[PDB]
């Protein structure tokens, strides 16, 4: 077809838009939408950055929590995404959506009612998030030999998921989610900050620890031994940060320090910030592999794929591996001599497109001519009904 | 949103990023992005010939050459000056912009950059809407197949110029929908009685203008007034004008949705009855 | 996980369940002498901001109950330093907190009864309030070079952030 | 002691006892196998009593002709006055494994994130709970596609809950419809039909009235009626070319027995 | 009026005949369970269907079996509009006969909307409640879809009217 | 006098000999018998066999044994040893689910009803140690839904939903022997078909003997309810209610009927020889919202002391989980234009 | 697979097989003629066709009926239905029944009023021995 077909991934705080075909999303906007709360008040709403902070409307987050809270808000976020940002006739382009893990078929069908029946799409397809992710790690220097068996760690703003792929299939029954992603490592940095830093505007509390999170923090290899470097060292450690004050237009600075790496190390460490979780991110990998088919073991180890914005921190593939190739050769050494199984291969998968991995893998699929085949059409819709996008082909 | 945009955002935001760092000094980033807009629309921005000091925005058109006929290359030139350059092959025009020598005002050439679309239609009214201001009648009426099953006939008369939408409604629900919506077009001067009068047939060509006869097709007539057209008027004339079909379709899409909040709280208020017939 | 003390020797006494390691100090106790470049004092220093974060902690030797009272005891110090305005005054300060009869294992108010042995006698009693007092000015005085920046009457905020963190949730003054 | 050793699980118990004491899986290895049945009178499979023969003597008979589909096999063997008939005997390539193996896959295109390896002992537990066979696949089809009174609800170790319907039927219509799992050959049924036509002429019409049931494959609710149907069907268009006024004068009985699950063990049983 | 209430007055005493039902084991399939009323292999099992007619439009198809019942409206349609907006609504509901566990997934043949009530719902729901849903479904899809038409024009006429006074 | 054991159906149920004890079906493949201690009921029994919803069950009242039967198509008699009911399975050669079942007021066998279109009279043998039974199959032409035995233990009443109330002889000479002659005939040799109702709409939901067994009563889907009095050459006396099917019937004196059914309340029923008339003697339970005891069909009703020749109390047990006593001398002062008989 | 194509059922020895003129036109034209409304209904309710086999003469037969229901005027219906004993009513509602089968010109309107006043009188247990009859209307 001339046109290209519109790809969309709407996550639990970011929704990312475009066209296939293209390397990145045309747009990244946060997954809300701004409503007043007869005529045409449905359509008085905002969504994206516009929707945030509208002084006579209310920001609504329809996906905050992993999955679709409210149908008429996402149908209605959708006109925007269509008409609006994309500026897509939707009758002429097919469209690739994403799922979050264990969508049901009935909220699939909840999806192709909007697309069908409002929007008269030519053709949908209903993509799940881990198998984009493992094709788009097909791009990594790490991976010149294309497979789809892996282990998917997706972390995002809200939710964060170990997902065991084999085959393209995913193992529904082996998945595990972990209570930390972005907002926790947000909410953690503030309050390291509220416990040292002056200064910083009530209001741009969050917003201030979101800045460090994304252009300070890092993965450390040692705790003690950071923390060391920089009581030694503080001048080649300790960053400083001038943001800006809204209700004052004054300036203010803050020192930026421990929480570069205090904030990703709480997916090593739980328990720093929250009371009832405690396993270590590389145990909850370990742990979601050996509950697998033994069999697919191997393969999942050595393919260990990240993707969302949550993965980026620098070192964070590395810190898992690490951690992780230790629990296993610990387990191996525990076993050899508590008596020969031969060393486990672990390999985490960092590659440039990470921060949209989901939305890249969606990119390439729906641009290769495979993908219009294994589209669920309008036509099999109307005469077979909705059930037809229950299986993704 | 009521009224649908005119300018692309996809266009602007790729040039507002470029020309923000170029003017930062920093070093320019490789960019290639394909996207499209209503009517089978297709556009292409990237470095020609890698060069990233260079970016290049094109369009592509399926009905390019009926603009061109009505004066199309003349008004792209006015408007884009020497940002207008020879066309990338695959589309109909091309703007280049040198990131090593962009104007005082970048925002402004954004948002040139951003109506690329509508200015490529904007010459056809135009023509007609001078024809009328110059009494020059009996010319011959434009024709444009905006899409490949849809066309607009613009025709000048004395007192008034007529833009005829010949469209389709492929959903047959949707055209019940649609007289609906037309009505109240039919019934508009009851609101603002200086606005355009707008005549509607349905399954039947209008008297102006062989026109496809069909029971998804919709004859959509505008006149449009001297207060409509003339100089002071005209460009935001022109961006209400060549929306209208998009305007209408997008409306059935969102009554159909709307109407699908009303199903599901009925629907659940159903269920709500049921579970209470439960003992419990 | 949390970091634990390497120091437990295959001929390291014992006062309760906890281990009696030497020290480098000036103050009285029953403290063996420490030849040795760093002691568990050193050792809880060194891991505090780290260990502190921590809300569980296995116990590994008798030298991590050691280590552990001390990490617990440093916050008391914060808790002090964070109001001095001076480096000789924090000096005097940390001689006073040590001085203050902090609860032992067994009495109501200590922190981790269930995990202390409680003294078997009033020797091992006076021995041990003994042991932990002289810890707890060793601690003290060598805490003072450290959050003090050359420019004294200014506690570093480096170290005073960590005054509303608990260790395992626990607190000697609790 | 009564020990039927099966291509899955394994029955042992007492003489003139019931219900096997013992039902687990069968999982040199089998001396290790056996020294744990003992460990805190012998069956034997087709083509040391034979399961067929003792199928039918549970059952007071000689002669007929028993259907055994358990775990990984399933056969049909006429048993003469006595003892079996080692040449008659035919296998169908398709059993309680491939129907669990199948409904996984049914579930899978329904949209359920299932492993054939990971998950195959939850759906085995769902198709023995929820799986029948069909006696009218038309009318089956129907209620599934314009009703939902076919629909059960099914909790998944994780607490999830899925849906099963028009699969709970759809499954075990491979052991009719071999091709909708990739197997050559015929049906069950049609299988049922040639071995006791490929039989003699004056017994065989003994052998149709005492057709008996045995195996945990057989258990699925419908499937004698759907056999005694599907045997009327072939008998009529094979045999009486289509006279359907001589099709009353065919005496079709397919014994179904209550404890047919374990007909082999409780056969062993009382002959011991 | 005077013509609505004599009409679901007619239809509520003929829902009140037909569900009296209770659990009836399959006599033509081993171990089967099925709603009667739509198997049909038992002709005795299956009783007289009836109709009750407000007019030559709107009806209700009332066919009973021992265990089962199905229900079938032919809901009124005035105009174009009418007909494809009740055409949506009762697809929409269709769609979702799992969680309206008394609804087919298609109508019977010349009605917009079928219900299928087996002795399982009698037996876990208040039979008289079951009976009032029914009339009051009737009641308020009619009340819905004259609500949607309303809609549909209210906004049709502000969507006219935003566009043309721009110019 | 109402009491709920659950929301859902009771199924069917039973007592024993003194009323003590009553087992119930909770609408599934068990039964649960109920012991009676001061003025509240406490479950004391769990029988457990079934593969399939239990249809049916009876208490032969002086041998203290349970038979019950289900849709797995399978029938269990119980007998309590020690402290635990233990179950013997019979085989009743039917080819599809038991509906309904009797003890023969002897107690040397009983009777199942079923889809197969066939009556199943089961006694024990005392040759090879177990229990083994004999067909009534025609002119048997639908699902049996009720039975009752006549007095002399060998004639059988029973309804099925081709529409017909039958008597028939259950004769087993294996257990007894030659019956007395009897009004309906003397001719009574194993499956004989002494009597066949005369219509042909409304499945029978419920049959009756008297006390005495002259008469047999039933109630159709029809929505009426008939006897047969074979003391008058089987003439069959006719009433067409004004309301809802009943699905239970019982004689409470040789002239009186108790019916109830979809209507969820009892109601009486009294026949006049003379005029070999049927008529309406009233609703007996006097008051989302329901005026009845009941909240769902009644379904199954017996005679709790009184026998069927003066009952003094009776009970009710139905779809809305609920079991019912009702003292007929209660009601006839809570009614005084009642008048039975 | 061709074999499970035929219905082996239809010639099965178990599938049940149930039990085996109209009114007067002049008597009932008469009664109409004479003002004789309650006689009327009563004529019309007489010898139904309940055993014929033809659609026609059943037709006939409700056509005659449904013809008395419409000449009668609102308020004598009442009167008219309670002179019917219960087997009168009973065949009344089926009667009924068949004219819902097909509105005529606002036949419904009427027909409902009958059915209040059948259903009154009858009670929901002649709408029951409706859906029960095997021979009907
Ligand atoms: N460079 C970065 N380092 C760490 N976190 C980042 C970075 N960039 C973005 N994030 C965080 O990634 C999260 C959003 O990632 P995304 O995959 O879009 O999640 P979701 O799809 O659930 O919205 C936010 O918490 C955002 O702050
Ligand atoms: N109730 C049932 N319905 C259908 N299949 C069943 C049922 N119970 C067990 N099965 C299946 O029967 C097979 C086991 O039967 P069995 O006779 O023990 O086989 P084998 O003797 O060869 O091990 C397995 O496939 C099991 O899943
Ligand atoms: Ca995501
Ligand atoms: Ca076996």
């Amino acid at each position: 077809g001339r046109l290209p077909a519109c790809v969309v991934d709407c996550g639990t705080g970011y929704t990312k838009l475009g066209y296939a075909g293209n390397t990145e999303p045309q747009f990244i906007i946060p997954s809300c939408i701004a409503i007043k709360e007869k005529g045409v008040d449905d359509l008085d709403f905002f969504i994206g950055d516009e929707a945030i902070e509208k002084p006579t409307y209310a920001t609504k987050w329809p996906i905050r929590h992993g999955i679709v809270e409210d149908w008429d808000l996402m149908e209605r976020f959708m006109e925007q995404v269509i008409f609006k940002y994309l500026r897509a006739e939707p009758e002429d382009h097919y469209f690739l959506l994403t799922e979050p893990p264990l969508n049901t078929p009935e909220n699939r069908e909840y999806t192709a009612e909007i697309m069908f029946e409002s929007f008269n799409v030519p053709g949908l397809y209903i993509a799940v998030q881990a198998v984009l992710a493992l094709a788009a790690s097909w791009t990594s220097r790490q991976v010149g030999e294309r497979t789809l068996t892996g282990t998917v760690i997706d972390s995002g703003d809200g939710v964060t998921h170990v997902i065991p792929v084999a085959e393209g299939y995913v193992i529904g029954s082996c998945i595990k989610h972990i209570p930390i992603a972005g907002r926790d490592i947000t909410y953690f940095i503030q309050q390291l900050l509220r416990d040292r830093e002056v200064g910083i505007p009530p209001e741009q509390s969050l917003e201030t620890a979101k800045a460090v999170k994304e252009r300070y923090s890092y993965v450390c290899p040692d705790l003690v031994k950071e923390f060391n470097k920089y009581d030694t060292d503080g001048s080649k450690w300790i960053k400083q940060y001038t943001g800006i004050n809204a209700i004052s237009k004054k300036e203010f600075s803050i020192d930026v320090g421990y929480e570069r790496f205090l904030g990703p190390e709480i997916f090593f460490h739980p328990e720093f910030a929250n009371p009832d979780f405690t396993q270590p991110i590389s145990e909850v990998v370990d742990e979601v592999i050996q509950n697998c088919p033994i069999d697919v073991r191997r393969p999942l180890y050595k393919n260990i794929v990240l993707s969302g914005g949550s993965t980026m921190f620098r070192d964070f593939g590395r810190r898992l591996q690490r951690d992780l190739k230790r629990t296993v050769d610990a387990r191996l050494k525990l076993s050899e001599e508590l008596s020969k199984p031969k060393p486990i291969d672990v390999q985490v998968i960092t590659h440039h497109m990470q921060r949209y991995a989901v939305w890249f893998g969606g990119s390439m699929l729906a641009s290769t001519p495979e993908f219009y085949q294994v589209c669920h059409t309008k036509k099999d819709y109307e005469e077979i009904g909705p059930s037809i996008c229950r299986h993704n082909p | 949103m009521i009224l649908l945009e005119v300018n692309n955002r996809i266009i602007e935001e790729t040039l507002a990023l470029k020309f923000e760092n170029a003017a930062a000094g920093n070093k320019p980033e490789a960019v290639e992005v394909t996207f499209a807009d209503f009517d089978g629309v297709l556009y292409h921005i990237s470095n020609p010939n890698g060069d990233k000091t260079k970016v290049m925005v094109s369009i592509s058109l399926k009905f390019y050459k009926e603009l061109q006929a009505h004066g199309a290359d003349e008004l792209l030139k006015r408007v884009y000056g020497s940002y207008l350059v020879n066309p990338e092959s695959g589309y109909n025009v091309s703007l280049l912009y040198d990131l090593e020598n962009l104007p005082a005002s970048k925002d402004s050439i954004v948002h040139q950059a951003g109506m690329l679309k509508r200015n490529c239609f904007a010459s056809v009214f135009e023509k007609y809407f001078q024809f009328q201001e110059e009494g020059k009648e009996g010319e011959n009426r434009a024709v444009i197949h905006y899409r490949d099953d849809e066309t607009m006939y613009v025709e000048s008369k004395k007192d008034r110029v007529t833009v005829v939408f010949s469209t389709v409604f492929k959903d047959d629900d949707d055209v019940v929908i649609g007289k609906v919506f037309m009505q109240e077009f039919k019934e508009g001067r009851r609101a603002s009685h200086t606005a355009p009068q707008v005549l509607f047939s349905h399954r039947e060509p209008p008297l102006e203008l062989d026109a496809a006869v069909g029971d998804n097709i919709g004859y959509i007539t505008f006149v449009l007034f001297p207060r409509h057209t003339n100089a002071s008027a005209r460009d935001n004339t022109i961006n209400l004008i060549h929306t209208f079909r998009d305007y209408l379709h997008y409306h059935i899409k969102c009554s159909k949705a709307y109407i699908h909040t009303r199903m599901r709280a009925k629907t659940s208020d159903f269920l709500k009855v049921l579970n209470r017939a439960r003992p419990d | 996980p949390a970091y634990h003390s390497s120091l437990m020797d295959p001929d390291t006494k014992l006062i309760g369940n906890m281990a009696l390691l030497p020290i480098r100090s000036q103050f009285k106790g029953p403290a063996p002498r420490e030849t040795k470049d760093t002691d568990i004092v050193d050792e809880a220093i060194y891991y505090f901001k780290a260990n502190v974060f921590f809300k569980n902690y296995e116990i590994k030797n008798e030298a991590d109950r050691t280590l552990i009272y001390i990490t617990l005891y440093i916050s008391e110090c914060l808790k002090k330093l964070q109001k001095c305005n001076s480096k000789s005054q924090g000096e005097k300060e940390m001689y006073t907190l040590g001085i203050t009869n902090f609860p032992i294992p067994g009495e109501p108010g200590f922190p981790l009864n269930a995990i202390y042995a409680k003294p078997a006698n009033k020797q091992e009693d006076e021995v041990m309030r003994a042991y932990l007092q002289q810890l707890r000015q060793e601690t003290g005085l060598r805490l003072c070079e450290k959050v003090f920046d050359p420019q004294n009457d200014k506690p570093s905020k480096w170290w005073t952030c960590f005054v509303k963190r608990q260790f395992m949730n626990k607190s000697l003054s609790g | 002691v009564v020990c039927d050793n099966g291509t899955g699980f394994v029955k042992c118990g007492y003489a003139g006892s019931n219900f096997p004491e013992h039902i687990f899986p069968a999982l040199d290895d089998m001396k290790h196998l056996w020294d744990y049945t003992f460990g805190p009178l012998l069956t034997e499979p087709p083509m040391v009593a034979i399961q067929a023969v003792l199928t039918l003597y549970a059952q007071g008979l000689l002669t007929g002709v028993v259907v055994d589909s358990g775990d990984g096999v399933t056969h049909i063997c006429p048993v003469y006055e006595g003892f079996s008939l080692p040449h008659l005997t035919r296998r169908l390539d398709i059993a309680g494994r491939d129907i669990t193996r199948y409904l996984i896959k049914l579930l899978l295109l329904r949209g359920y994130a299932f492993n054939h390896s990971a998950d195959f002992e939850t759906v085995r537990m769902i198709k023995e709970k929820l799986c029948y066979v069909g006696y009218n696949i038309e009318q089956e089809q129907k209620l599934a596609l314009e009703t939902t009174v076919l629909v059960e609800s099914y909790t998944l170790p994780d607490g999830r809950i899925i849906k099963v319907g028009g699969e709970r039927f759809e499954a075990p219509e491979a052991l009719f419809q071999p091709h909708l799992i990739n197997v050559e050959g015929v049906g069950v049924a049609e299988l049922l039909f040639n071995t006791i036509q490929a039989a003699d002429i004056d017994t065989r019409s003994e052998f149709y009235k005492h057709i008996v049931l045995s195996g945990g494959s057989t258990m699925y609710p419908g499937l004698p009626s759907r056999l005694e149907r599907e045997l009327k069907q072939l008998y009529l268009e094979r045999v009486l070319k289509g006279d359907v006024e001589k099709l009353s004068k065919f005496k079709i009985r397919i014994e179904d027995p209550p404890r047919r699950k374990h007909m082999v063990f409780l056969g062993g049983a009382v002959l011991a | 009026t005077a013509t609505l209430r004599p009409y679901l007055s007619a239809v509520r005493a003929t829902l009140q005949a037909a569900l009296c039902l209770e659990n009836f084991s399959s006599q033509v399939v081993e171990r089967h369970n099925k709603p009667e009323v739509e198997v049909r292999s038992s002709k005795e099992l299956l009783l007289q269907p009836v109709t009750i007619s407000r007019n030559e439009k709107e009806k209700v198809l009332i066919e009973g079996s021992i265990n089962s019942v199905r229900v079938s409206i032919a809901v009124k349609q005035a105009d174009e509009i009418e007909k494809i907006l009740c055409h949506k609504f009762m697809r929409f509901m269709m769609m979702r006969a799992e969680n309206f566990f008394i609804l087919r997934r298609k109508p019977v043949e010349g009605y917009d909307i079928s219900f299928l009530i087996t002795n399982f719902h009698t037996e876990q729901m208040y039979k008289h409640k079951l009976v009032d849903f029914v009339i009051h479904f009737m009641e308020e899809i009619d009340k819905e879809i004259s609500e949607m038409k309303l809609s549909v024009n209210a906004r049709a006429r502000i969507v006219a009217e935003e566009f043309l006074k721009n110019f | 006098a109402y009491h709920s054991f659950l929301v859902e159906p009771i199924s069917c149920h039973a007592w024993n000999k003194d009323r003590t004890q009553i087992a119930i079906c909770p609408n599934n493949h068990e039964v649960h018998i109920y012991e009676k201690s001061g003025n509240k009921w406490v479950q004391v029994h769990e029988l457990k066999e079934h593969n399939g919803q239990v249809t049916g069950v009876d208490w032969a009242p002086d041998s203290n044994r349970i038979v019950t039967c289900g849709t797995d198509r399978n029938a269990y008699v119980w007998t309590l040893k020690g402290r635990t009911w233990k179950p013997t399975l019979v085989i009743l050669r039917i080819n599809r689910a038991a509906r309904c079942v009797r003890w023969a007021p002897n107690e040397k066998k009983f009777a199942v009803g079923s889809g197969s279109r066939v009556i199943s009279i089961c006694y024990f043998e005392q040759e090879n140690d177990w229990w083994v039974c004999k067909h009534i199959k025609k002119p048997i032409r639908s699902t049996v839904l009720s039975l009752d035995w006549h007095p002399n233990s060998v004639l059988l009443a029973a309804g099925s939903c081709d529409f017909k109330c039958r008597i028939f002889s259950a004769y087993i000479k294996e257990v007894e022997e030659r019956p007395a002659p009897t009004p309906w005939g003397s001719k009574m040799p194993f499956g004989e078909l002494m009597f066949e109702s005369s219509s042909s709409c409304g499945w029978v939901h419920g049959v009756c003997f008297s006390a005495n067994g002259s008469r047999v009563a039933w109630v159709s889907h029809d929505s009426t309810v008939c006897l047969a009095d074979a003391d008058k050459k089987m003439a069959v006396a006719t009433l067409a209610s004004e309301t809802l099917p009943l699905l239970a019937v019982t004689f409470i004196t040789e002239s009186s009927l108790v019916a109830a059914g979809h209507d969820c309340f009892p109601v009486l029923f009294t026949y006049d020889s003379a005029a070999g008339k049927l008529s309406f003697g009233g609703r007996l339970d006097v008051p989302a919202g329901l005026d009845s005891l009941h909240k769902n069909s009644v379904s199954q009703i017996s005679v709790l002391s009184g026998g069927k020749a003066k009952c003094s109390q009776f009970c009710t047990t139905g779809m809305d989980g609920g079991m019912s006593i009702w003292d007929v001398r209660s009601l006839e002062s809570a009614l005084k234009d009642l008048k039975i008989v | 697979a061709r074999f499970r194509k035929v219905d082996v059922d239809e010639y099965d020895e178990n599938k049940f097989v149930d039990e085996d003129a109209g009114p007067d036109e002049g008597e009932v034209d008469s009664c109409l003629r004479q003002g004789n409304m309650t006689a009327a209904l009563q004529a019309a309710l007489k010898n139904p066709p309940i055993n014929t086999k033809s659609q026609a003469v059943k037709d006939r037969a409700g056509s005659i009926v449904l013809k008395v229901l419409i000449s009668f005027k609102a308020n004598d219906i009442e009167k008219a239905v309670q002179s019917l004993d219960k087997n009168g009513v009973d065949l009344l509602m089926k009667y009924i029944y068949k004219g819902f089968e097909s509105p005529s010109d606002n036949s419904s309107a009427v027909l409902l009023q009958w059915h209040e006043k059948a259903l009154a009188a009858g009670g929901v247990g002649s709408i029951v021995r409706v859906l029960t009859a095997r021979k009907t209307v």
